């Protein structure tokens, strides 16, 4: 017939592999020897990594900073003493850690307005009715509307370094860098117009637990308003109950002295935050760095797990088709 | 008793000569096609889901479980309505054909539509009547002509039907004018053999003659008309009471072992859906039970929400996690089924080795519903006049084939039991080394004889057997004392004992069966001791029935007429055609959609179990683990087109390799790639996969930084690393099982794996102005910027495609 094609004759040229048992024993080896190379690379990585964390939390009778766990006069002061027995090398970065803290809650992710925080117009005015707890008070609609915004996270930490003598030389936390470069050049925007940021939120108020409107966050221009590195970390939310955000980046000195030479600390800490109604942990995070992120032996051990389980199989394999 | 006029004037009640082959009329194709879609588990719930979230208030729009319930219906309604209107136009070709009615004084034409009872039709030589006609008068003297009714009872000799004694003198189309008679014949029946009828010939002065008619008279419809130049016949019965047609036993819904399979799996995935949404709920709710854990100060509820009744809020909440978990029920399956069917089918029509050169066409595809069911049959149902007949081509080696098969090859006729037996012999079918087990009216001569030897050649002679030594001879008249007189004795049922028989014996050959008792025998065996499915083959008006009542009718496109081509699902040109149809077009038929059904689940299953476990690190609070951009995407985007350019062009084995050996066509045989074990088996690896994936990005979150820069992740990100590792590891899967890698594989496998990552690239990496959630902006353009993340999705991927790697490398070698 006319219609006798490759298609509609079922004849269409095909590769047709034959996935024999004798040519993936092969695979099983191959897969095991540069798997387990892999596995021991990124477990001394995750060794060599040097981190530290310092619960401040409070919740004992003995801790240093119990003594405003319910405080009558704000804000709390409370110093924390911790050593480090080696140096931290490279440039380390400071975050800190919630548990309990459910920000992927259903009620709690979908309560933000994405379109005021773009530097919406007409979404600054009137937000979203899905941050609708924190959305208007005093008839005046919420500037960072919702509950994310609104429980931002507020503690003030300062780490000093115990010099030879008895006075500390604090050492320089960098704020600006923390978030992605995207969602900070891009997705998080002012609004439009206006000459000071104090003049863009004339119709709008402050959230109800913030002590500052989001127009004076920072002396910074390029971090003020809606483009705050910290306002933007913490409107990211955690994918877990305990997580960890970045607070603050500490930049290797020109010099060859270590970022974090060993010795006796303060971390002398702003108690804002209260965590201890829902039993929630807080902490403080310093650690060091490296091609692939962090302290994890995760994928250190499930790398050479996994190449040692293969290639075992693969020998067993091989020896039992010796029969034939 | 009705009265016919012969020359339609006096001296209504009737329908219009019309045939029927199709199912849906213009006024019953909604209510009809509703019924059988609604037949299926998945479109019965999502009509209940979205019916109930239109009655109550609900947090989710009821247009996420209407949109794609109306586009799944309107999508198998357009194909169905299509294939049914090809089936109008078949009917149209006959109907509007040619006949010539002698009105008044003159040979006017009219088509084979317009008759009415009553008129004076003329037959030519060789030509079939258009209906029941009644012969009145042959051109020659002794009013004598000669009908070859091989099409509807499937005898080859000549019958010799006679005219009216008064009216035989009366041609040239002019004195037939001048006749004035009334025929009071009895009401239509399907005997097919007796007739009772009177005509009243009334002259001009007197003539009170009541000549009484008889079945000598009465010229059937579908018969055609030899060795006579014409005749003059007034017709009596007019299409769909003509008594071929009375024979037609009704059409029905025909659904194939794999439609009803897919009805058992969602049977099983909505136990899982039903635990998942109770788990969610029971657990949510002793969560909560707790203070601090609902209204924690930082995430409070409204007054409305706060304030609203506990007994409803567990009601919504349970079907808020049904609505999350939904998608394990999938009903972009049943689209692609659908699709592939009607694109599958045009494989048949396509096909050169179903070209008959003598007739100048190929293979019919009157259904495409049925093309898996090819690959599944179990008895075979063969007319012998026509079908296996000196013999058709290749009618004695095509049977060696079907036996190889394992099939079972039955002869139902209508035809001399000696003729039949001759013609079974001739063909191969009972041997030399052959005992016959004769059950025919010679024998059986009574009533009670039957019982004497139903069970003597059974319980004594059978017992006592090899499987082919015997051969069962069954007849019409015996067939009914085995059928009617059952209804008495229920301890040693004459049924029974004579389907025991039936199944022991090689082949089963039964004569002067009517129309009505060879889907009799198919019904028999259609019931017996589970699910056999019947396929019954056929070339003339007699085998319609049959064709209607099995499980797969096919249809043969002979001399005889176009009756059983028409009410058929599939129709060949020749019987020899019917291997190739079977073990090499059903058995791909069956093999792709077999392995498509079990795939949809395993995707499903495998995208919604990470999405559950999340509820347990979450606070049970029915928060997607995806996006929505990905929820909806991933079964129409990313995994829709490699399972259907898999099963629409894949062939597991040779085309040319399967039709040489028939052997491979029992090695699925009794759906066994839908069965409980490679259910299992599928279930099984998509759970493993699916925990893994939630389990292996789950403990690479406890980092506190993936990448270099020190910068942290969301629960966006968390969703994308899983949803990344489920894609890959759901296309590898079927990489791993395709064995024919076409062009089209190679670019709908590649194609859909480069499509997804380009898709993150671009819908993280363009701000929409229109759009109000922006959550996506650069999650993965960030994700992408960490080795340990790339490291990570490599490892899981090799995971989850362990147990498949390791059981090629076991089951698939020796
Ligand atoms: C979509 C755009 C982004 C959405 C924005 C985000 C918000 C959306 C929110 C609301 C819901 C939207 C739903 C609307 C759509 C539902 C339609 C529906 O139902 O028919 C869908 C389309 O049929 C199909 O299988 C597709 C047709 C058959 C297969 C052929 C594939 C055709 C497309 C291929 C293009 C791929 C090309 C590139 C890759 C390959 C390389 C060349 C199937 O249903 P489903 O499985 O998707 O639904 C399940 C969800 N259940 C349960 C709630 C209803
Ligand atoms: C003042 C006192 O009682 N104990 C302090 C202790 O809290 C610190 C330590 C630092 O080395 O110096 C001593
Ligand atoms: C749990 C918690 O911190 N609640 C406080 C609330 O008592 C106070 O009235 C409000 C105003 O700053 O800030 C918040
Ligand atoms: C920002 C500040 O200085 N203090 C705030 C306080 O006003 C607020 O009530 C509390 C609730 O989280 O957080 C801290
Ligand atoms: C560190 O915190 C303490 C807490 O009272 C307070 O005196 C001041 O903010 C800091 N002190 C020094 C010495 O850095
Ligand atoms: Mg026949």
């Amino acid at each position: 017939r006319p219609d006798n094609t490759a298609f509609k004759q079922q004849r269409l040229p095909a590769w047709q592999p034959i996935l024999t048992a004798g040519t993936v024993l092969p695979i099983f080896f191959i897969i095991g020897l540069i798997f387990i190379p892999i596995g021991i690379g990124i477990f001394v990585t995750s060794n060599n990594i040097r981190e530290i964390e310092i619960d401040y939390t409070g919740t004992e009778p003995s801790s240093p900073c119990n003594k405003c766990l319910s405080p009558d006069v704000t804000p709390c002061f409370c110093t924390i003493n911790f050593t480090l027995e080696k140096s931290f090398e490279g440039n380390v970065f400071m975050y800190y850690g919630l548990s309990n803290f459910y920000q992927n809650h259903r009620r709690y992710v979908k309560s933000r307005d994405d379109s005021q925080l773009n530097g919406d117009s007409s979404a600054l005015l009137n937000p979203s009715k899905e941050c609708e707890p924190y959305r208007r008070n005093e008839d005046k609609p919420i500037a960072p509307c919702g509950a994310i915004m609104n429980s931002m996270f507020n503690d003030t930490l300062e780490l000093f370094l115990i010099g030879q003598d008895s006075y500390p030389i604090p050492i320089a936390l960098k704020k600006k860098g923390i978030a992605w470069w995207t969602d900070k050049n891009v997705k998080f925007r002012n609004p439009p117009g206006g000459d000071n940021l104090e003049e863009r939120f004339k119709g709008t108020t402050k959230p109800v637990n913030w002590l500052k409107p989001v127009y004076m966050l920072d002396s910074d221009p390029d971090n003020n308003g809606f483009i705050n590195e910290d306002f933007i970390v913490w409107m990211r939310t955690a994918a877990l109950p305990t997580f960890r955000k970045l607070y603050r980046l500490i930049e290797r000195k020109s010099d060859l002295h270590p970022t974090l030479p060993a010795g006796r600390y303060w971390l002398n800490v702003t108690y804002n935050y209260p965590v201890h109604y829902f039993d929630g942990r807080k902490r403080m995070i310093l650690s060091t760095i490296s091609w692939m992120g962090g302290k994890n032996p995760f994928l250190g051990i499930a790398y050479i797990a996994v190449g040692s389980i293969s290639f075992l199989l693969g020998v067993v394999l091989l020896v039992i088709n010796h029969k034939y | 008793t009705r009265t016919v006029f012969v020359g339609n004037h006096p001296v209504q009640r009737f329908c219009d000569n019309r045939i029927v082959s199709s199912k849906y009329t213009l006024w019953n194709f909604l209510p009809k096609n509703l019924f059988e879609q609604f037949r299926r588990i998945a479109n019965f719930y999502f009509l209940i889901i979205f019916l109930v979230e239109v009655t109550v208030d609900t947090p989710t729009s009821p247009v996420t479980s209407g949109l794609p319930l109306f586009f799944v219906i309107t999508v198998t309604a357009i194909k169905q309505g299509y294939e049914d209107w090809l089936r109008h136009r078949a009917d149209n070709e006959v109907n509007k054909s040619t006949v010539y009615i002698i009105e008044n004084a003159k040979r006017v034409r009219k088509e084979s539509e317009k008759i009415k009872v009553g008129d004076v039709v003329e037959v030519q030589a060789d030509e079939t009547f258009p209906c029941d006609l009644i012969l009145l008068s042959s051109c020659t003297t002794d009013g004598t002509c000669y009908v070859t009714t091989a099409s509807l009872d499937g005898e080859s000799n000549c019958k010799t039907h006679y005219a009216v004694r008064d009216t035989i003198a009366l041609c040239t189309a002019e004195s037939i004018d001048t006749l004035r008679a009334a025929i009071e014949c009895e009401q239509p029946q399907p005997d097919l053999y007796k007739f009772v009828g009177r005509i009243n010939i009334y002259s001009n002065s007197l003539e009170a003659v009541a000549r009484s008619l008889g079945p000598e008279n009465l010229l059937l419809k579908g018969a055609t008309l030899k060795n006579t130049e014409k005749i003059y016949g007034v017709a009596v019965y007019t299409g769909m009471e003509t008594k071929m047609a009375l024979n037609y036993q009704g059409k029905s819904q025909k659904r194939s072992a794999v439609e009803k399979s897919i009805n058992a799996f969602l049977i099983v995935y909505l136990f899982i859906l039903l635990t998942k949404a109770a788990v969610c709920t029971t657990l949510k709710y002793v969560w909560q039970s707790t203070p601090y854990n609902d209204e924690p100060w930082y995430n409070q509820k409204t007054q409305k929400e706060r304030e609203t009744l506990k007994v409803l809020k567990m009601f919504t909440d349970f079907l808020s996690f049904m609505v999350l978990f939904n998608f394990i029920i999938p009903v972009s399956m049943y689209v692609t089924v659908e699709m592939q069917k009607f694109l599958g089918s045009f494989f048949i029509s396509w096909d050169k080795d179903f070209y008959d050169e003598e007739i100048n066409e190929g293979a019919l595809v009157n259904t495409s519903d049925l093309n898996e069911e090819l690959g599944q049959v179990d008895y075979v149902f063969t007319d012998k006049t026509g079908t296996l007949t000196k013999l058709q081509d290749q009618a004695a080696e095509t049977i060696e084939a079907l036996h190889a098969a394992g099939l079972k090859v039955w002869v139902l006729t209508g035809d001399k039991m000696e003729t039949a037996k001759s013609t079974c012999y001739a063909c191969r079918l009972f041997q030399t080394n052959t005992e016959l087990l004769e059950l025919t009216t010679k024998t059986i001569e009574e009533s009670e004889r039957k019982e004497d030897r139903l069970h003597e050649l059974l319980i004594e002679y059978r017992k006592k057997l090899e499987h082919q030594e015997y051969g069962l001879i069954i007849d019409g008249s015996t067939l009914s004392l085995i059928l009617n007189s059952s209804q008495d004795s229920s301890s040693n049922n004459y049924k029974s004992i004579f389907l025991q028989i039936c199944m022991k014996c090689t082949a089963v050959l039964c004569c002067r069966m009517a129309p009505l008792q060879k889907a009799q025998i198919v019904r028999m065996v259609k019931n017996l001791k589970g699910s056999p499915i019947t396929l019954s083959i056929g070339d003339g008006a007699n085998d319609v029935s049959m064709i209607l009542e099995s499980h797969v009718g096919i249809g043969i496109k002979g001399k005889e007429g176009r009756q059983a081509a028409r009410n058929s699902d599939y129709s060949v040109p020749k019987f020899k055609h019917l291997k190739k149809l079977l073990l090499a077009h059903g058995h791909l038929y069956y093999v792709r959609i077999a392995h498509l059904v079990q795939y949809f689940f395993y995707k499903n299953l495998c995208f919604i179990l990470p999405q559950f476990l999340y509820q347990f690190f979450c606070g049970f609070s029915q928060q997607p683990l995806y996006d929505a951009a990905y929820l909806t995407m991933y079964n129409i985007c990313f995994t829709s087109l490699p399972i259907l350019a898999y099963s629409l062009l894949e062939q597991h084995i040779n085309i040319d390799t399967l039709t040489s050996d028939p052997r491979l066509y029992m090695k699925i045989s009794g759906n066994a790639m839908l069965q409980l074990g490679p259910f299992l088996y599928w279930t099984f690896l998509a759970a493993f996969e699916g925990t893994v994936f939630f389990f292996g990005t789950y403990f690479l979150f406890q980092t506190a930084s993936l990448e270099e820069n020190g910068k942290v992740y969301g629960n966006w990100t968390f969703g994308t690393i899983v949803f990344t590792v489920l894609v890959f590891t759901v296309t590898l899967k079927l990489a791993l099982d395709t064995r024919f890698w076409t062009w089209i594989n190679h670019f709908v496998i590649w194609g859909s794996l480069a499509f997804y990552v380009f898709f993150s690239f671009f819908w993280g990496g363009i701000i929409w102005p229109f759009l109000k959630q922006q959550r996506m902006y650069f999650v993965f353009a960030q994700m992408l910027s960490s080795v340990s993340t790339w490291l990570a999705i490599i490892l899981l991927i090799f995971i989850s495609l362990f147990p498949e790697i390791l059981l090629i490398v076991l089951k698939n070698v020796r």
